[PDB]
């Protein structure tokens, strides 16, 4: 549904393509894990390795990102957390 | 004046997957009964 992106420290056209990712990955599965791991495969193997997913509801993270890969965006109420490390 | 020269080696680490999720829900479905085991006048003699 509709992406708001509320923090982001990445290229504009990972922003878009985490978004077309994740929106791709929420059609597809309603299980969180499950989405989660859609989107993180599709961005090793484009981006490189290694990234992290998490996506939900109810959370709070304190994490560390490689720079100018991080975004954090909403797909109606679900929040997804995308970024690289290691 | 002796210039020995050396080659060095770290080892390597492997990493795993995994994943995480938060408690599961599952739907369900009741229909209340209504049954009427009920006489119309039973002659009691209590």
């Amino acid at each position: 549904r509709k992406a708001v992106i509320k923090n982001a420290d990445m290229s504009e056209e990972m922003q878009q393509d985490s978004v077309e990712c994740a929106t791709q990955a929420l059609e597809k599965y309603n299980i969180e894990k499950d989405i989660a791991a859609h989107i993180k495969k599709e961005f090793d193997k484009k981006y490189n390795p290694t990234w992290h997913c998490i996506v939900g509801r109810n959370f709070g993270s304190y994490v560390t990102h490689e720079t100018k890969h991080f975004i954090y965006f909403y797909l109606g109420q679900v929040a997804i957390l995308l970024f690289k490390s290691g | 004046i002796r210039w020995e020269t050396k080659s060095c080696q770290t080892a390597s680490i492997a990493t795993a997957s995994a994943s995480a999720q938060a408690r599961n829900h599952v739907d369900a479905q009741v229909q209340t009964e209504a049954p009427v085991p009920v006489s119309v006048q039973p002659p009691s003699q209590y």
